């Protein structure tokens, strides 16, 4: 009985820890974020839209730095004015 | 001999010979700022006001080492940001420089729902439900750790606090500031019991700890999460335009805290000046040395007040042949950023040596923050004493007496969480008193690195002089404390204060009549203990002065007055503010009141077996009271 | 005292696996001594006629029991407060019979429970040792 009480826990821990590794694509997202300490990351459907966001966010913004990583794009800049203006221009065009 | 009018003669006469402004600027040398808890530069400045101390030859200097658990900034920074429902952007919206002390450790990701203030009645009064939501609050009417407990009984997940322009007129947006959210005193994970090495530092965890992260964020961070909200505010919050109310349908807030408990060691220094008569009857002067930033206004001035009054009171008696009948203590705190923990901790760890022997502590904090109103909050006891100050002590700008309203007694508002009187008050039952210099806006620099003594020297261009006037105020609390063989307690007070009770349970008079109870039993109680006030003070009229045994009998009877209001009926280590009228707990008179009105609201929130067991420990504990200040047991009368 | 830390001794063992100390506990036992003794040299100094040193120490001496009442129990649910001849978890008899508990493995043990009575128990004899050693500022404690 006892061969089965711990084969059922080392399946129940398998299915707890393989559930722990689900992630988002915002949650990418957020640690592209966090780890650059990025202003805006955008999550574009394809790299064509990605890559004409971010050109018309540095035409908008020349000082941003723009990472283009597959359809996500990280903006980075060095005062706040820009950050708003980016994150302005991201979430409205 | 001398007597009160030489004492203030030549009290005034050192005060117009004392640099205050001198030592509050060596208060901001680097070697002292900034002096965070345990830090170095607070050991430092514990190092020099003991030094002080010393120099001044008063009768003991000695120190108390405390190892307290406070929360830093980790090397993770937290942060609040903007995510879009869709899954497409994310904004970071600000990296904090500050932080909320004892906030949880977590990442909550919601709605932004904006409360006024954190309130009960702001948050009654609101359209937008918050559960599960996060709340955007702004700083001013109460603390932070009352704003966090206020969302989180009713279910919020975060709590954000800015400071809006119109409420803190700061030119610089992106200013960070720091508080603690601790629903109470002293170290938290000590809850009423010393920080001592001795208890071996079990696990315990203060019930006032909240369970969701608060985070303080920037003016320039506030609006830039307004730009992602809908809804004007309502006008009645007199706030700035830029204000909104809910987040847009398509944008959440993530915020994430993740601040660290720290164990540090805190020191408390303590000078005291021996009596000549009862020198185990003592008054405690007591003062914050610690700071987050700078802290000249919270800190400094202070601090720089109790080494001015020590080194004069060491004078006076020294020199000008001043004899105190009682002992006089200084004391410097530490760790008073985070709920006053110095001053809780050393209560806690001597309550039994204060017991009956403490019978007054005046705080120095936060003295001097500007020159309009005067304004204190204290223990009844003291008001007569404070009115008698108020009428022969002059405004530092106008020159006329600081008593100006005959009813300023009616308007005390009582001492709060964050004010160091309040555990010595509430706790101990010690008659405390806090008074202030100050305008009716807050100062817009506490807690932040603007705290500094420019912008208080700008601020206050006559800060010698309003600092001189916070000394002497206290220096004639001290005098007409210490000097006589009576102690200038005013029990008589009390009685207003329980007019007023009665009278707040008027208005829900038809309530107590239909649950079978009456009020007869707390009037008869009230007539009691005017009868004992008439009868004590009778007894003070008809003693002689010098006979020291009848006047010894008559002050120990008065130094009970203020330890009978505190709740026998509560465990003090659960329930440690356990004075009925100005403590917290279901125990205090204000408890009983918001319980009874919960009974016109007719849905089930109105506990009556509570009030039943409430109304019931009140009116015994106000009897009790009465019967100890009337004298012997056995002359005791009963109906 | 002695016997209550006598009391502890068969248990040296749980107090070393849990990562306690006794060490308090002698020197609270230590203070408290030294506060009698002194307090039996004062009333041996002081004039029996000088009415007023004879009434402090006579407060000092009326403070002996009421110093061992448990200052962190609720008097109304707990109001046997008194540590020797109390009832209830706040009492030394309760805290041996906890500790009894640790050597007899069962689950009947509660460590973080344990631990609450040693610090409390500790600090209420310390500040009854405090209390009657004199004036706070006269204590010599570090
Ligand atoms: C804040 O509290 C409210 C109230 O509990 C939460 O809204 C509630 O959400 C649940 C599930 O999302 C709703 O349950 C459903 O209720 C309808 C009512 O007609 C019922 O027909 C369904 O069978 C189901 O039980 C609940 O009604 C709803 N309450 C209201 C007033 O809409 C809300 O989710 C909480 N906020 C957060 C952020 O969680
Ligand atoms: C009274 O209690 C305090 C707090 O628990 C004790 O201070 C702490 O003592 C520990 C152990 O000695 C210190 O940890 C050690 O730190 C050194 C330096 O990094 C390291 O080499 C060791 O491996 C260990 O981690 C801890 O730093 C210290 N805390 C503070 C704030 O100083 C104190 O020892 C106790 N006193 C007595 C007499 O028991
Ligand atoms: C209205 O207030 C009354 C009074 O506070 C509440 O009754 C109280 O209920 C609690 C929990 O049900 C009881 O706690 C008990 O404590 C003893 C302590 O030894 C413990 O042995 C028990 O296991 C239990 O935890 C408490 O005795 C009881 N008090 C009274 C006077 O009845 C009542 O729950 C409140 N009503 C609502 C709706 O909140
Ligand atoms: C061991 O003792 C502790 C301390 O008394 C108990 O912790 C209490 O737990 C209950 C709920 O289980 C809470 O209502 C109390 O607030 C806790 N007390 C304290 C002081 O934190 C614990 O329950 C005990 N364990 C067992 C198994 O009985
Ligand atoms: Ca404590």
């Amino acid at each position: 009985d006892e061969r089965e009480e711990e084969q059922r826990r080392r399946l129940e821990e398998v299915k707890e820890e393989a559930k722990r590794r689900e992630r988002s694509e915002q949650d990418l997202a957020v640690l592209y974020l966090e780890a650059v300490n990025a202003a805006v990351v955008f999550v574009a459907d394809s790299e064509e839209e990605a890559k004409r966001v971010a050109d018309i966010v540095k035409k908008l913004v020349p000082e941003v730095i723009i990472f283009v990583h597959d359809n996500f794009v990280v903006f980075v800049v060095d005062s706040d004015e820009a950050a708003r203006r980016v994150y302005e221009i991201v979430e409205r065009a | 001999r001398l007597y009160w009018d030489d004492l203030k003669r030549k009290l005034s006469e050192k005060l117009d010979s004392t640099d205050f402004t001198s030592t509050i600027k060596l208060l901001n040398e680097n070697s002292y700022v900034p002096r965070e808890a345990g830090s170095q530069k607070d050991e430092n400045l514990a190092l020099y006001v003991e030094n002080q101390f010393r120099e001044f030859k008063l009768s003991k200097v000695w120190r108390d080492q405390h190892f307290v658990k406070i929360q830093v900034k980790d090397s993770a920074q937290n942060s609040v940001i903007i995510v879009d429902k869709n899954g497409r952007l994310v904004y970071l919206v600000e990296n904090p420089g500050g932080y909320v002390a004892y906030s949880k450790a977590a990442t909550v990701t919601g709605k932004l729902v904006h409360a006024n203030f954190g309130t009960k009645k702001d948050f009654e009064d609101l359209y937008t439900p918050v559960n599960g939501s996060i709340v955007i609050v702004r700083a001013g009417k109460i603390t932070f750790a009352e704003k966090v407990a206020n969302a989180e009984s009713l279910n919020a997940i975060g709590v954000l606090i800015y400071m809006d322009q119109t409420k803190f007129p700061i030119v610089n947006a992106e200013l960070s500031f720091f508080g603690h959210a601790h629903l109470g005193t002293g170290d938290p994970y000590t809850p009423g019991f010393p920080s001592f090495n001795h208890t071996q530092f079990p696990p315990s965890r203060s019930s006032g700890l909240p369970n969701i992260p608060v985070q303080t964020i920037s003016r320039a961070a506030a609006e830039k999460l307004f730009g992602n909200m809908e809804g004007d505010c309502p006008s009645d919050w007199k706030t700035d335009s830029t204000c909104r109310m809910v987040t847009s349908e398509s944008k959440n807030v993530k915020l994430t805290v993740s601040n660290v408990l720290k164990e540090i060691k805190i020191l408390n220094i303590f000078g005291v000046i021996k009596g000549f008569v009862e020198p185990d009857h003592y008054v405690v002067v007591g003062a914050q040395r610690d700071a987050w930033g700078p802290g000249a206004a919270k800190s400094g001035v202070g601090t720089a007040l109790l080494l001015k009054l020590a080194q004069m009171f060491s004078d006076m008696v020294l020199k000008d042949g001043f004899q105190p009948s009682r002992s006089i203590i200084f004391a410097s705190w530490s760790a008073g950023d985070f709920g006053s923990v110095g001053a809780t901790e050393w209560l806690e760890g001597y309550l039994s040596s204060l017991h009956l022997k403490a019978f007054t502590y005046i705080n120095l904090d936060k003295a001097v923050l500007g020159t309009s109103n005067f304004k204190v909050s204290a223990s009844p006891l003291l008001y007569t004493l404070i009115e008698k100050t108020m009428q022969n002590v002059k405004h530092p700008v106008t020159g006329q007496f600081l008593y100006q309203d005959s009813n300023w007694a009616s308007k005390v508002e009582k001492l709060t969480l964050d004010n160091a009187a309040f555990p010595f008050l509430a706790y101990s039952g010690i008659p405390a008193v806090s008074f202030c210099f100050c305008e009716d806006t807050d100062y817009p620099y506490l807690g932040t690195t603007m705290d500094t003594y420019k912008e208080l020297i700008e601020r206050i261009p006559e800060l010698n002089k309003v600092a001189r006037a916070a000394a002497e105020v206290a220096g004639q609390f001290v005098i007409k404390l210490t000097h006589d063989v009576e102690l200038n307690l005013d029990y008589e007070r009390y009685n207003s204060q329980l007019l007023s009770f009665v009278r707040d349970l008027n208005q829900y008079r038809a309530d107590i009549k239909e649950m079978g109870l009456s009020l007869q039993w707390l009037y008869s109680a009230r007539g009691d203990f005017f009868r004992a006030t008439s009868r004590l003070t009778t007894d003070f009229g008809n003693a002689e002065k010098t006979d020291r045994f009848v006047m010894k009998k008559l002050n120990d009877r008065v130094m009970r007055v203020e330890y009978h209001f505190l709740s026998p009926y509560v465990s003090p280590k659960e329930s440690p503010f356990r004075h009925v009228f100005w403590g917290s707990g279901s125990h205090t008179l204000p408890a009983l009141l918001e319980n009874l009105k919960l009974r016109k609201q007719n849905n089930g929130a109105f506990n009556e077996t509570l009030f039943r067991n409430q109304l019931a420990l009140a009116t015994w504990t106000i009897q009790g009271a009465a019967n100890a200040l009337s004298g012997d047991v056995w002359d005791i009368d009963n109906e």
